[PDB]
């Protein structure tokens, strides 16, 4: 990385400003007599002392355990930027009460308790308590910080350079910021993206962490600085509470952390726009998931393909070599879903084209890929080529559509087709368009099995300050670049998911990857962690980066497999497909400047591990279903820290080499060049944790050392679940996606277990708008196992059957029963490893839509 | 009085099995030996008899798995695609 194109605080004006102030007594002060109390809110006015400036405190309790606070001015000269299209609903309030007053204090009870706030008038101040209980306390070091709009036109206060790059700045300082105080906190996470660890680092002696979508070449690992999204969620988790802080505000924001019996202490400081707060108060990290996605919603389901794996590199040459590249993973029996069109499969980087010689029949090369049952991915930019041949340009260009500058003209700078303009995606109207522009008659040589990859929408401009577009451009309404920076990328990703719902009249889910993103882009698809590097430390990182992202609802991430830059040693490509084949989005991914990759390139031993991570992951393709329906339907992340399954064991509070996959698979991948085994922490006091590969069982909490080779991938699944897996690895999901599932049933020390398995067609919302689909729970007690609906709303024809049971940790019966409705009752033959206490039953053969039982005799 | 069919043994001699498991979309030879028609084994194989043109093996797993392996197109036989003949 260069840091000298990128800004530190001091660089920032406002972060400058704002964090100049250090701990005191607050100037600002409520205003009792002016408090109004109303079923929905609490309204105060609040006033500096010095420059007698007033603002407008709106308080609510919210269902669910939150309190949103809301901070504006009272009489401004112009609106401040309130963030639109990321809150779902507005979200359902709780009465107020006071139950409790003085001269210099209200105590607010929320709905009928256990919830209470407390309002300091001078200086101001709120405490949120749950009983006697104090979660957090607001403005408590004094450090809220409103700089109210001046009339428009010290050092970089107003006009502002940057480099060479001028900022005209036409609205003066406005920025915002406020502290809050956790008491009992040690461990706080989220605020993604940054290349840095799980658990957040204080931030005292450095830099805060920053909150801007910017397109950082070469970002190098543990530090602060931003990368390409932004989530203005920070979670907090101690062995006896979680909590979290949800900041909606789409301007530039940096976050400070202390720490202080313990304490941890959180100052947010944004740009522009209003101090839009809400508090999720928990007790329960998993209550912590819940409240967010009552917010911002929840993770689009996949379509099941997209959880398959993703082939790609920058670039593959044309039509024939995406056809080699086809043909190589059947020839070498390894399964792929997607392969993956970069920027040289257009019309000189002119997006929704294809180049004449290198592509000229891209429906027939989509036709062959649908014939082997496979997708591809075409890259679609958000900055259009200055070119007056060119349709999109024209219509744009016609329109007024594009991102203007304070002149009033269309706002043009460097990108990969040279000269480009920037469509406002802010503007409904130009999301609209956008979204049309993906019918199969504008978008012309797509098709149903062509999905879509947005990159460079932080907006990456190459000539503009920190590589991305002016802070003074002008967006929809008159609103500055400033003012909604960080939800530019957002909008991208939304618009090209409608596109692709649009374009199938509103039947096949879309499939979207997008390198930008902010709160709420759960909603319209997939994040990667952009370009990273071929290299161990590059591989380490993943999981935290992944992790940050999954707290925060971001349930569908991954990282390049192999590295974007430089060329991985073949070992280090061997433990990237492993780490990448228990990732959620899963795609080798490579720079212009490297060498092939393709995993058949490499002497056999490699290629042999490689294909046994693809077959691993290929197996588990309804486990992973099934977590991102639980993620889809409750707003819980797929990818987990073991502190999630694990709140009061403390030692695994700041774990990062390690996670886990639901409540049932818990992964420690290698990640070191000559490993010969791996120290694996597998906790829970009377759990037991079976090793996938031996079936060797392990009681829980324990560091055991494990012997590992190339081809190993530490994976256990905890005794008490029951994990679906597909035993009949093809060539890609659609082919298996009709296929008989193999149960694997871990039992507890008790000698039970349970799990749960979504299938549907595997790509469209006929789950939702027919209630086509299966929701089964599979449960283990005694010496039955049960399969019962979990959802007797859905229903699905299919050929889907039950070919096989295998229980861990079980005794051999006399005789194996099984009950169905409709059906005699039947005797199924099985074997038993006396060993390892492993009972294979076979081929049940019964309908995944019917109950039927199972009894162990 | 009436004399019984012998049971099928695996060519690994793994297991003995009625002739009801042979072809029956279950795997219960190591060498996929009882399986030859089906998807049901990893290291299974189908034979393309081809009629008239060269014959060829393809992987279990791709019986059935909607793709035209066989270019007498005999191993998509209860998938949803027909597949041609495309052996000339
Ligand atoms: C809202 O908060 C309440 C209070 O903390 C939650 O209720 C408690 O839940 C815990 C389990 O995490 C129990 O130990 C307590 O006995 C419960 N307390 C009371 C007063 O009921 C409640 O679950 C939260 N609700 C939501 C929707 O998040
Ligand atoms: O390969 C992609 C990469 O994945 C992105 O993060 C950046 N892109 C810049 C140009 C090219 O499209 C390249
Ligand atoms: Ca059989
Ligand atoms: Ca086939």
């Amino acid at each position: 990385v260069d840091r000298s194109n990128f800004k530190t605080c001091d660089e920032s004006s406002f972060c400058k400003r704002q964090r100049s102030i250090r701990p005191g007594l607050s100037p600002y002060r409520a205003l009792l007599d002016t408090l109004q109390l109303g079923p929905d809110a609490l309204t105060v006015h609040l006033i500096h002392e010095v420059t007698k400036v007033l603002l407008v405190l709106e308080l609510q309790g919210l269902q669910k355990n939150m309190t949103r606070i809301r901070i504006d001015e009272l009489e401004p000269r112009r609106p401040r930027y309130r963030v639109p299209d990321v809150l779902v609903a507005d979200p359902p309030t709780a009465r107020l009460s006071v139950s409790g007053r003085d001269d210099n204090s209200v105590e607010l009870t929320v709905a009928e308790g256990p919830y209470k706030i407390i309002l300091t008038a001078q200086p101001f101040r709120l405490d949120l308590l749950e009983d006697r209980s104090l979660l957090l306390s607001v403005n408590a070091r004094g450090l809220m910080a409103f700089e109210h709009q001046r009339a428009p036109r010290e050092p970089g206060a107003w006009e502002e350079t940057f480099k060479t790059h001028s900022d005209s700045k036409p609205y003066g300082p406005t920025s915002v910021g406020l502290d809050f105080s956790l008491p009992g906190m040690e461990h706080v996470y989220g605020i993604p993206e940054h290349a840095d660890s799980l658990r957040l680092k204080v931030t005292e002696g450095g830099e805060p962490y920053r909150l801007y979508n910017l397109d950082v070449f070469q970002y190098e690992l543990n530090n602060p600085m931003a990368l390409y999204g932004s989530v203005p969620v920070l979670l907090a988790h101690s062995f006896h509470r979680d909590l979290g802080i949800f900041w909606l505000n789409a301007a530039e924001t940096w976050v400070d952390i202390s720490s202080n019996t313990p304490q941890t202490d959180i100052r947010w400081m944004s740009e522009s726009g209003i101090i839009d707060v809400f508090l999720m108060l928990g007790p329960s990290v998993f209550d912590v998931f819940r409240q967010y996605a009552s917010l911002t919603g929840t993770q689009a389901l996949p379509p099941l393909f997209s959880l398959g794996y993703h082939q790609s590199r920058w670039n593959y040459r044309d039509e024939a070599d995406v056809l080699e590249v086809d043909q190589g993973f059947d020839d070498h029996n390894m399964p792929c879903d997607v392969i993956w069109l970069d920027i040289e499969h257009a019309d000189g980087k002119r997006y929704f084209t294809w180049d004449p010689t290198r592509f000229p029949q891209p429906l027939n090369m989509l036709e062959h890929l649908a014939s082997k049952r496979r997708k591809l991915v075409a890259i679609v930019d958000p900055h259009i080529k200055v070119d007056s041949g060119y349709r999109v340009h024209e219509e744009l260009r016609n329109h007024g559509l594009y991102v203007k500058t304070r002149d009033g003209s269309d706002y043009e700078g460097w990108c990969w087709p040279g000269s480009a303009s920037y469509p406002d995606f802010t503007n409904p109207r130009m999301r609209a368009w956008w979204s049309n522009m993906f019918s199969f008659d504008n978008y012309e040589g797509s098709a149903p099995n062509l999905y879509v990859w947005n990159d460079m929408n932080e907006p990456s401009v190459f000539n503009g300050p920190e590589v991305t577009m002016l802070k003074d451009a002008v967006h929809y309404g008159g609103w500055e670049h400033r003012d909604i920076h960080n939800i530019y990328g957002l909008y991208v990703h939304m618009a090209t998911a409608d596109g692709l719902i649009q374009r199938s009249g509103g039947i096949e889910r879309p499939f979207v990857l997008s390198r930008a993103f902010f709160s709420g882009s759960q909603r319209f698809g997939a994040v990667w962690t952009g370009d990273n590097t071929a290299e161990w430390d590059h591989l380490k990182i993943s999981i935290p980066m992944c992790l940050s992202l999954a707290l925060v609802g971001l349930s569908f991430c991954g990282a390049d497999v192999g590295g974007f830059f430089k060329n991985p040693e073949p070992e280090l490509l061997v433990r990237w497909y492993q780490m990448g084949a228990y990732q959620p989005f899963f795609r080798a991914h490579a720079h212009l400047d490297t060498g092939r990759r393709e995993p058949w390139l490499l002497a056999s031993q490699y290629q042999d591990a490689i294909r046994d991570a693809l077959f691993q992951r290929y197996s588990l393709l309804p486990f992973w279903y099934t977590l991102f329906y639980q993620a889809h339907k409750e707003g819980f992340p797929v990818m987990r820290p073991l502190w999630v399954q694990y709140p009061e064991d403390m030692s695994t509070f700041s774990i990062e080499d390690q996670f886990m996959l639901g409540d049932a698979l818990l992964i420690h991948p290698v990640s070191d060049a000559g490993a010969h085994g791996v120290q694996v922490y597998l906790p829970g006091q009377e759990e037991v944790w079976y090793d996938i590969q031996s079936y060797q069982k392990h009681h829980g909490p324990q560091t055991l050392y494990l012997p590992v080779t190339l081809s190993s991938i530490p994976v256990f699944q905890r005794g008490g679940t029951i994990v679906p897996r597909w035993m009949r690895v093809r060539r890609s999901s659609d082919c298996m996606k009709d296929d008989p599932i193999t149960l694997f049933v871990a039992l507890s020390p008790q000698g039970t277990a349970q799990g749960e398995l979504f299938l549907d067609d595997g790509h469209t919302f006929n789950y939702q708008t027919r209630h086509e689909f299966l929701l089964r729970r599979f449960s283990f007690s005694g010496s039955t196992l049960v399969s019962s609906s979990a959802d007797p709303k859905g229903h699905l024809e299919t050929p889907i059957w039950i070919e096989r049971v295998v229980i861990m940790g079980a005794g051999k019966p006399a005789a194996v029963v099984l009950q169905t409705k409709g059906s005699p009752e039947s005797r199924l033959s099985f074997q038993h490893d006396p060993e390892t206490s492993v009972l294979i039953l076979r081929k049940p053969g019964v309908s995944v839509a019917s109950d039927w039982s199972i009894h162990l005799r | 009085f009436y004399e019984e069919s012998k049971p099928f043994t695996c060519l690994d001699g793994t297991a003995t099995i009625p002739f009801d498991q042979v072809n029956d979309d279950y795997c219960d030879c190591k060498d996929g030996s009882d399986e030859p028609g089906t998807a049901a084994c990893p290291n299974g194989s189908f034979h393309c008899t081809n009629t008239g043109y060269k014959p060829l093996y393809i992987l279990s797993s791709r019986v059935n798995d909607g793709v035209c392996d066989c270019c007498d197109g005999t191993d998509e036989y209860n998938s949803g695609t027909v597949c041609e003949n495309t052996c000339r």
